[PDB]
C-alpha cells in the first residue's frame, strides 16, 4: 500500500465511539472539529445536503 | 438539444424554510442588478445608490 501519492481509494470502516446525548463532548464528524453539546433536532435536511 | 458554455461569475440566491433554491439574480448584468447585489436585498428603494 501507498500514502500520500493520489486520492484515497480503498480502506477499511473505522470502529466508532456510541453518541453520548446531553454532554460537553469534542466532537469529530467525518472531517469536522469543536466542541459543544449535541441534541436530537428538527431541521428537516435535503437527501444530499449533509 | 442546446449547448452552452460557462465563465466563473458571482450570484445571489435565496432559499427558503425548508431548503429549497427559489429564486437567483446576476450581478454583472444590469445597473439595477448590481445594486440589488450591492445592497444584499430584491428591493431597493427610491434614491441614489454607490
Amino acid at each position: 500500500f501507498e500514502l500520500l501519492h493520489a486520492p484515497a481509494t480503498v480502506c477499511g470502516p473505522k470502529k466508532s465511539t456510541n453518541l453520548v446525548k446531553n454532554k460537553c463532548v469534542n466532537f469529530n464528524f467525518n472531517g469536522l472539529k469543536g466542541t459543544g453539546v449535541l441534541t436530537e433536532s428538527n431541521k428537516k435536511f435535503l437527501p444530499f445536503q449533509q | 438539444y442546446y449547448v452552452g458554455y460557462l465563465q466563473p461569475r458571482t450570484f445571489l440566491l435565496k432559499y427558503n424554510e425548508n431548503g429549497t433554491i427559489t429564486d437567483a439574480v446576476d450581478c454583472a448584468l444590469d445597473p439595477l442588478s448590481e445594486t440589488k447585489c450591492t445592497l444584499k436585498s430584491f428591493t431597493v428603494e427610491k434614491g441614489i445608490y454607490q
